[PDB]
């Protein structure tokens, strides 16, 4: 829920930054809640279901953005337990990323504290016609964090491989549809304002990483709140996903034109990868 | 009279009506059809307020049959003329509450005055009447014979609240209209068009808080012209005019709305009188919105939130008024001697508001006392009573009714200077019930309309041993202080006491008919279906096949929720035979059969805590107001057409925000040209 | 025209002089003595502007034409008279005379010349109006004629014996009221002042009312003739124009609630006072979008009001600007442009519409947007988008100084005898952004001699009272500087309405070339000459029987002192004196007028019955603005009435009592009663 007359009220996004608060990133990274879900959905099933890739979405977002976007370096761990895979990252490596973290400076923990910030802000904790003006006034004083979250667990499949992952959502648009959930989801990130061309640039890979994002678990819009250096929100604009591949292509002001789409080759490349994994272990073997 | 002030600052808000003519269709002499494209621009829902018509004034057909035919043809004209295409909501007045009995005992009670004079019937429109019985089934005929006989009619409800429905016709609407946002499947582009010819419409169209509003009606400064009113257009009005800059808190148009909504009504209403120090001709409003411009910077607060008054704010914007009492007394006074001898050089007294302190004399010439400790206790309980009507008044535009039995108990308004201390009043509500419609006739009617009452009932109204016979005075006095006779003249009459009243009415309900004991129960709204609609399966399935006795709704194809129950006087089988008795002149309404559409008894969602914000996913129009019409608001002080009104009034472009600064999209555009 | 406004707007200021003659006093209407009390209210100085009287073209309604000067002189002498009779000071007079103009001013008036001249070629396909100037042998003669007057008045009639005259003639430099403004301040830096002096200056100029609200004395007035009565022999009527009830309507006005720091109506004046500078003054060419008849000042004043509160402090202090606050009004102004064009447009077309029923190219069309670019070039006739910049820019500065220079001029004297405005035309209130970034400075020079100050204003036309030596550098075609003096000049019309207010196109001078031209024809002229082009120091003139007088013969004339710190004294006045060598003990002074019948000749006096000496003033201090200790103000004039009239009266623009109660200090308290005083609470029971 978000008027525009908020957007026109400057709304700042650094304030409450001394309060932030962050998780342990090896606990979160477990797929201790994937599991759960699996061993309930057996349960009712009673049979072992057809899925054979478990994972987060995040790695998968990662071996898509891999051909175009590889500027980091990851270690993750593979185990084949009865017949199904089962993909996490690697404790050392969290570990060493922990260090890095330390390392890092506070510009990082700024920026990924006003995102959080921004997703506070326009999101409510119940539908609108319930809610009241103390909730609505009271969001800036309320902490963040970055431990409650609500998450969605999504079947899929590509080629002949069928794939079970889950991942975080955000909010939803309206309401929550129980015959089509994917269809009102909403995904939120933030980025700074659009002055030169380096600014369409890298603005455009952060809409090609945000797409393989929602594309990969199905989101059909995505949302951006525009804030500036001083992490005041400037404006918010809206996308679709479907749109996207042809909003790139078909950009009046793409002064270096692409002679190849670069969306089927990272699609071709996850696919690719898929069947790599799924050949290159048989049974009850641990890889990296 | 407000009417034309919004006209006169604000013209662009008033548009003529493109009546256009038989031929539509590309020339060739083609007759109109409803599904040919309006262009008046498209439209989703239209609520009509049946007063306007049932009440045409223009002083004849004598009888019911000859103007019932009038009232259909009239109707189907102003239907085509904006063609709305999802919901048709038809509201007839119930039992007002008893605040307005006293508005309305005094209009009554005055005509009966005018025809004591014109001695030297248009009482029958009031609910409860058998014309209101007769009326009621009449347009649940008119409303199946168009449905079942025009293609264009397929996906169209009519929703219908005649006068057994209790609360006042804008009343039912602001009900609905509130209704539905509170469904969060509500779609918030849906255009809303409204018909009347009330002034209070263009305040209750700026409550929704829905952009895409707008009232049509007839020129009164004039087939029949008639003229719309863009509510969206007059918002771009406001939110540029009521912008004051150097604010400690962030600027809110939609709570503007509200507070220029309520002070709307200080100037006056129909429930309580004018302040003596106001005058809508006098410009009374402009007082009060610089006033309330002035001192806002001042304070922390907006003056109400959601229909809630802020005390201590609201007794800070009338202080200063009290500053500006004696100047707005001698201007009168100055001015209107000086009008006498202007025709005179060409070919009251009791109070001389001109003159100093005039607070004693008012109180003491209008109350007919003069000790200060008995002027100290009425005038403190003038001022309790009067907040409460102000926010019983806000509430009942903002929250539905909020008290059936509250009223003003005194005939005058405190000056301004007395409303001190008022955040240690206390006020409460109760709301209690609508008063059934025979007791609403005996508090309105007068003395000399006993043949529209019960014959029962009629002893007791005019009988000399009658226990209310003083509620009953032939003649009454008429307190001037007015213009010159009678423009605003004050007929005081004893307030109805409820306990005399409610207990005498209810020992003669037993020696009545059942006719009469049917039409004195209150009933819900009905709503009735097309064969060929949507939901004309699915709810036959369920309230005729499942046995379901009661069935839920959200918003649909047809925009409508609420809770359908099934229509126990409604046969399947039966045919619909026009009440009134077919005239001539007009065109034969044959009977129609029940197999092509249904009726079901309506309801509409619990009622919930309102909020006065604009809803999410909204999309707006385009704008009217172009720099040179800015600059006209904001620096024009005081001042003395149908181009785009089909892809202009509805909701213009696809992007719910808009592109500005930093944006993407908005990048696009202004490195396009350069 | 502003007059008109202030009449209007403020009621009550304006008061009918009560013109007694032959008052019936214990039943005798005998001649009103001097000593007699005054019906208008006791008043201590006066000071006289010699041009409100000495201008025949000023009123040619009548028919003066004095072909004699000796005639012009009798009449001054008796208006003079009358004036003062019916004023009736008691301390000081004050008589001043324009001198030298700074270079800021005649380049104004220079255009005013010329149409005169230009005027005169036309009508001819009387006495010179243009004698009136400072350097013609006519005042050297008008100079000892007020001493005579001076000197026969004080030694003759009775009620004068306190009074003390002080002569400023043409040739102390300094414009006219500049000298008496100066002179008030100069009395203000003496810490004996007496705070309940009362003043009225005797002048025709609008300035007036403005340069009355700078010295920040209350108890003042001017004194000036019925102007709206006397366009629709017998005695002129005359209006008093009280300027302390102004101050109590500009309080009441000015206070605008909610204020980050507290209210001061002293300084708010000077704010006041410096808005009613930009609408019109002699010095600068008006804003485009501002004029007096479309009530401006009102424009400027709401614009005022809303800046206000945000801004931390006041736009003047003092006379000195504060760059940062003025900017910020200019720029709400810069928004109105476009909005009070397009009255200008459409109101000149209905004004067209209504007459049809009773009976250098301009075309800009300021009306229609885009007019900012296009104003320029029609103006300045270059294309050239980047000379555009750079000379509107440019041409900026020079306003923001001429902004500077005007009100350091009417606060702390002449800032400068040199600076100019050197273009015809003012910018667009939206040109005025980043003027923190303009550096301001002035130098202070030195003023004209007068024979270099006639040249510069007089035309072509007006050679005969120049003298004769220097006709031939501006009569002859082959003068170094005769394309100064062209016979025709292009007209500017402006789009203004008739051509009697258009603008004179002409060149300006060059200073440099100027002077050293003129000073080669020096050797030449004659001792005569030569003392009539000297600037001198102002006269006092003091007589026998005053108070004061044997102290300056004790010490001029007997120690043989040089000098003599006056300071305060009974009259008031406070300064230097020196003893003048021209001046005779033991002489006789002699009318140097041809004596007319029927003018009450005036006998020839000794020098035993007055003193004449050299009068400077105070060394120049700086000034500040605000109400001095111990003054008592006058019983208020406003009871509610007008007070809510004014708050909330939007537009009112649609005989009394003698009113004499309310122009002095009524009362003794320095301070008034209120609330929770000892004295307060036994008043109120």
């Amino acid at each position: 829920y978000l008027p525009d007359g908020d957007i026109d009220n400057s709304i700042d996004l650094s304030v409450g930054s001394k309060h932030f608060l962050l998780g342990d990133s090896v606990e979160l990274s477990k797929l201790d809640p994937i599991l759960l879900a699996l061993k309930e959905i057996e349960k009712e099933s009673g049979a072992k279901t057809k899925d054979r890739i478990i994972t987060w979405r995040g790695i998968m977002r990662k071996l898509l953005t891999l051909p175009y976007d590889s500027e980091e370096d990851f270690v993750l761990d593979v185990v084949s337990f009865d017949g199904q895979l089962f993909i996490q990252f690697n404790v050392p490596y969290l570990k060493s990323k922990d260090v890095q973290k330390q390392g890092d400076t506070e510009f990082h923990k700024k920026l990924q504290f006003s995102g959080y910030k921004f997703e506070k802000m326009a999101t409510l904790p119940k539908p609108w016609p319930e809610c009241t003006r103390k909730e609505i006034d009271s969001r800036a004083k309320s902490k963040c964090n970055n431990i409650e979250q609500y998450g969605a667990i999504v079947r899929t499949g590509i080629s002949r491989i069928k794939i079970l992952i889950g991942g975080a959502v955000a909010c939803t648009a309206d309401y929550y549809d129980e015959n089509d959930p994917l269809s009102r989801y909403i995904e939120l990130k933030t980025t700074r304002t659009i002055n030169q061309y380096k600014d369409m640039i890298a603005f455009e890979k952060k809409l090609f990483r945000t797409w393989a994002q929602c594309f990969l678990l199905g989101i059909p819009k995505i949302i951006y709140g525009f804030r500036d250096d001083n992490c005041i929100l400037r404006t918010v604009e809206e996308f679709s996903t479907n749109d996207i591949p042809l909003m790139v292509k078909n950009n009046p002001l793409n002064e270096q034109p692409k002679k190849e789409n670069c969306y089927m080759s990272s699609i071709n490349f996850y696919g690719a990868v898929v069947e790599w994994l799924n050949e290159s272990v048989k049974d009850d073997q641990v890889w990296k | 009279a407000l009417f034309r002030w919004l006209s006169r600052k604000y013209p662009k808000i008033i548009s003529p009506v493109i009546q256009d003519e038989d031929v539509d269709i590309d020339g060739e002499s083609r007759p109109t059809r409803y599904e040919d494209p309006n262009p008046n621009g498209e439209l989703d829902n239209l609520y009509l307020d049946m007063n306007g018509i049932v009440h045409p004034c223009s002083h004849v057909p004598e009888t019911e049959d000859e103007m019932m035919l009038d009232v259909f043809a009239y109707t189907e004209n102003v239907i085509m003329m904006a063609r709305p295409r999802k919901v048709i909501y038809i509201a007839v007045d119930g039992v007002a509450p008893r605040a307005k009995m006293n508005q309305q005992r005094s209009r009554r009670f005055r005509s009966a005055q005018d025809a004591k004079d014109a001695n030297e019937d248009s009482n029958a429109i009031t609910p409860g009447t058998p014309f209101m019985h007769r009326l009621a089934d009449s347009l649940r005929y008119w409303a199946a014979y168009k449905l079942t006989t025009d293609p264009g009619w397929s996906g169209i409800e009519v929703i219908i609240s005649d006068a057994s429905v209790p609360g006042e016709g804008e009343h039912k609407i602001m009900s609905y209209v509130r209704s539905l946002r509170s469904s969060p499947k509500h779609d918030p582009n849906t255009t809303h068009c409204i018909y009347g010819l009330a002034a209070a419409l263009i305040f209750l169209g700026l409550a929704t808080h829905e952009p895409h509003f707008k009232i049509l009606r007839e020129d009164v400064f004039a087939k029949t012209p008639f003229l719309w009113l863009h509510l969206n257009i007059l918002r771009e009005y406001l939110q540029i005019e009521l912008n004051v800059p150097g604010l400690s808190f962030p600027f809110d148009l939609e709570k503007s709305i509200d507070d220029w909504v309520f002070i709307c009504f200080f100037c006056g209403n129909d429930f309580l009188p004018h302040l003596p120090s106001l005058d809508v001709r006098d410009n009374s409003i402009t007082t009060l919105v610089t006033i309330w411009k002035q001192i806002l910077p001042t304070m922390k607060g907006y003056l109400t939130t959601d229909g809630y008054l802020n005390l201590p704010a609201v007794e800070r914007l009338l202080a200063e008024l009290a500053k500006k009492e004696d100047y707005i007394f001698r201007k009168r006074y100055e001015d209107e001697k000086r009008s006498l001898e202007n025709q005179k050089r060409r070919k009251n007294e009791e109070i001389r508001l001109w003159e100093p302190g005039y607070r004693k004399r008012y109180y003491e010439t209008k109350f007919h006392t003069k000790d200060p400790q008995k002027v100290k206790k009425i005038a403190r309980n003038m001022v309790q009573k009067y907040i409460e009507g102000v926010s019983w008044v806000l509430l009942y535009y903002y929250q539905g009714c909020p008290s059936w039995n509250w009223y003003y108990p005194y005939h005058y308004a405190p000056f301004a200077a007395d409303f001190v201390n008022l955040s240690e009043l206390k006020i409460e509500f109760v709301e209690g019930t609508p008063f059934r419609p025979y007791e609403q006739l005996m508090s309105v009617l007068p003395a000399a309309s006993s043949h529209n009452l019960p014959d029962v009932f009629r002893s007791l109204m005019s009988d000399a041993n009658s226990e209310i016979i003083d509620f009953y005075p032939e003649e009454f006095p008429l307190d001037m202080n007015g213009k010159k006779v009678i423009w605003q003249a004050i007929p005081l009459l004893p307030f109805i006491d409820e306990n005399r009243l409610l207990k005498a009415v209810q020992s003669k309900y037993d020696q009545l008919t059942e006719d009469e004991k049917f039409r004195n129960t209150n009933r819900s709204e009905i709503l009735v279906l097309g064969r060929s609609h949507s939901h004309y399966p699915t709810l036959v399935k369920e309230l005729y096949e499942e046995g379901k006795d009661s069935y839920e709704f959200q918003v649909d194809s047809s925009g409508v929720s609420g809770v359908a129950i099934k229509l126990q006087s409604f046969d399947r089988s039966g045919v619909l035979r026009l009440p009134v008795k077919q005239l001539e002149g007009y065109r034969h309404y044959p009977d129609i059969s029940n197999r092509d559409f249904l009726m079901v008894e309506f309801k509409q969602l619990p009622k919930s805590h309102a909020k006065s914000m604009i809803l999410s996913g909204l999309i707006p129009h385009l704008r009217r107001l172009t720099q040179e019409d800015k600059d006209s608001i904001l620096y024009g002080g005081t001042n003395f057409e149908n181009a785009d009104f089909k892809q202009y009034i509805g909701p213009h472009g696809k992007s719910q925000y808009l592109p500005r600064q930093g944006g993407y999209k908005a990048f696009i555009q202004i490195h396009s040209d350069e």
